[PDB]
């Protein structure tokens, strides 16, 4: 179907504890395949999927020099930060960005993204036109003013339209095996007790990519948002992931609740419900 | 300004005793990043643990995954033990089958 | 690939 690649930066300053620490990730889809430590004994954009490690040293020495540069643009932007909101050089911030694009099952863009916080908090947008800035506060409109008369969101657009999507396809292709192999859950439904007349009914999905996935408690037909447990999608280690959703149920009536799984990997969304 | 990591504390494929697995423990929904994560087996620290890149979600909310192999028993307990500066003391959450 | 563009708060 549709995928993304998407980088994420983190930068974050320790004062006493030398100079901020910069990391940065990249995925496409739900897989991650480089990363840059900053803190690392020797920093260098090294391969975190197998699929990227044909890339020559131009491509490694590359990015590593960019992700060197970026870190030092991310260690100035903390001091800057520092004077925009009045802050003293005594505490600890963090500046993220995530940036990357959308492409469609014919690798035609879908949209492009580019977003920065400061202390995990909104800080300026780049908007869908991939042309004019959302910025979250007085601070954040002072950057949009200085990216404004620098032109910044133009290359950025250059870079979403071009180089992004031209990069995420050949990814696609370099490792179309796994970033184009959906894999279903594997699902199952337990019981058990918790009183003489309560159960809990939890479905189950295992071993499923990619992450997104929707598991819904139906009783009598009507879906039970309210009165479900829903736990966080979490990876299992293997790329893939599980996810449960759990209903509280009047012993006796466990016939009347059915589980409902939609995913990618799945030609038609699936039934299911307790077999005793 | 601070966010509390969510905890979960699972096995890789569902355990089979004297079979090996991988324990994992998945701390996300955090801010800021800086978290301590110990695995514990019969309380004591696993030595080695692994853990993944520091990524964060589209909330801004970092998370990780730490690992280790294992291979589960019908007596050993395993747990998952977090601290974060949004934590009063250690939390400790068990491994339940 | 990354992004090259300078972003100077």
């Amino acid at each position: 179907g549709s995928h993304s690649m998407r980088y994420f930066y983190t930068a974050m300053s320790r004062p006493g504890r030398g100079e901020p620490r910069f990391i940065a990730v990249g995925y496409v889809d739900d897989t991650q395949f480089v990363r840059f430590d900053s803190d690392a004994a020797s920093p260098r954009m090294a391969p975190r999927a197998p699929w990227i490690e044909q890339e020559g040293p131009e491509y490694w020495d590359g990015e590593t020099r960019n992700m060197k540069a970026s870190a030092q643009t991310y260690r100035e932007n903390l001091r800057i930060a520092l004077r925009y909101y009045n802050q003293s050089e005594a505490g600890s911030h963090i500046i993220q960005v995530m940036y990357g694009c959308d492409v469609g099952p014919d690798g035609r863009l879908l949209r492009g993204h580019d977003q920065s916080a400061y202390d995990g908090k909104d800080y300026i947008a780049l908007n869908e036109d991939l042309s004019s800035w959302t910025a979250a506060d007085t601070a954040a409109q002072i950057t949009q003013r200085k990216w404004e008369a620098a032109r910044v969101a133009e290359q950025l657009r250059a870079y979403l339209e071009g180089l992004c999507v031209e990069w995420l396809r050949r990814y696609l292709e370099n490792g179309k095996e796994t970033l184009q192999r959906a894999d279903p859950p594997k699902t199952h439904v337990t019981h058990h007790p918790i009183s003489d007349h309560e159960a809990t009914l939890r479905c189950w999905a295992l071993g499923f990519y990619p992450a997104e996935i929707t598991l819904t408690w139906q009783r009598d037909g009507e879906d039970q948002t309210q009165d479900t447990e829903l736990v966080e999608t979490r990876p299992a280690g293997d790329r893939t992931f599980q996810k449960w959703a759990a209903v509280v149920v009047p012993s006796g009536e466990e016939q009347r609740y059915t589980c409902h799984v939609q995913h990618e990997g799945l030609p038609k969304p699936l039934t299911l419900r307790w077999e005793p | 300004i601070q966010r509390t990591p969510k905890i979960q504390v699972y096995s890789r494929h569902p355990a089979e005793n004297g079979k090996s697995n991988f324990l994992n423990c998945y701390v996300s929904g955090f801010h800021p990043s800086d978290i301590e994560v110990d695995l514990l087996k019969n309380g004591e620290r696993i030595e080695k643990v692994e853990h993944s890149d520091l990524s964060f979600s589209k909330d801004w909310s970092f998370y990780l995954l730490y690992y280790t192999e294992f291979t589960p028993t019908e007596k050993d307990e395993y747990a998952c033990r977090v601290n974060h500066v949004t934590l009063s003391q250690p939390k400790i959450v068990k491994w339940d089958r | 690939l990354t992004v090259q563009v300078a972003r100077v708060w």
